[PDB]
């Protein structure tokens, strides 16, 4: 039952520098199934135990590929499933991605 | 939590057009011109 101060101190040490998309679920194995190359992402300062990316991210999905999930790297620190899978070639737009302790 | 969202892909461009121009003109110092009637002449006073 951490207080807001503990959550803010904790989140200040997360430094996810890049993101990668996966067609297979990367939670079991985040090293394989790379769909797109690493793309830099930027994160804001913690507030009320939450952080979010400061700006939009654009990713080039290769030909005849599909995207299902994502994984953060800096080593890997997090993974998650996209709001909806999409069979495109094109540009996939990722809005703010938030990490929370609430 | 870890959450993701989606946004609309936006692109910008600069399209502009141009045409160019040219001019021409041809002539020469005239002599006699052209006349349908052309015959020997005598001019009295």
């Amino acid at each position: 039952t951490l207080t807001i101060d503990g959550k803010n101190k904790i989140l200040a040490t997360l430094t996810p520098t890049t993101i990668i998309l996966h067609n297979v679920d990367p939670t079991a194995d985040p090293t394989a199934n790379k769909v797109t190359q690493p793309v830099a992402i930027y994160f804001s300062e913690p507030d009320n135990g939450l952080i979010a990316s400061e700006d939009t991210v654009n990713i080039t999905v290769p030909a005849s590929a599909t995207v299902s999930h994502y994984s953060l790297w800096d080593k890997c620190v997090a993974t998650g499933a996209l709001s909806k899978p999409q069979f495109f070639e094109g540009i996939y737009v990722i809005s703010s991605v938030s990490v929370d302790l609430n | 939590r870890v959450h993701s969202y989606r946004g609309v892909l936006i692109i910008t461009d600069k399209l502009s057009v141009e045409a160019g121009s040219r001019a021409s003109l041809s002539g020469y110092i005239s002599d006699g011109g052209t006349s349908d009637v052309f015959t020997i002449c005598r001019l009295l006073d």
